[PDB]
């Protein structure tokens, strides 16, 4: 029966997990793409100037 | 004393029949207690996790 318990916890816990880092990693990417637009739009008027 | 040695083994076999029964009674009683509460507490447990 322990381990029952053990089975429903973990299955509880993996859901979880997995639903947030899911969410989560959009949100990383999302920071990466503005991140390389702002270094390379500041390289323009470096290189310009 | 050889008769009442004789009838002192009879006493005596009649004594391990019966503290057989007091302490494999005794022994068998506390240890159900106990698996009895832990089955209760183990069935609850996978509905209070779930």
């Amino acid at each position: 029966l322990k381990a029952q318990a053990l089975a429903i916890e973990t299955e509880a816990e993996l859901q979880r997990v997995q639903k947030v880092r899911e969410l989560e990693l959009v949100y990383a990417r999302a920071q990466l793409e503005l991140e390389v637009s702002k270094a390379q739009q500041l390289a323009e008027v470096e290189v310009k100037k | 004393q050889s008769e009442a040695e004789k009838a002192r083994k009879e006493l005596l076999e009649l004594e391990a029949l019966s503290m057989a029964v007091e302490s494999t009674g005794t022994a068998k009683a506390e240890a159900e207690s106990r698996a009895e509460a832990a089955r209760i507490e183990g069935e609850g447990s996978v509905l209070q996790a779930k």
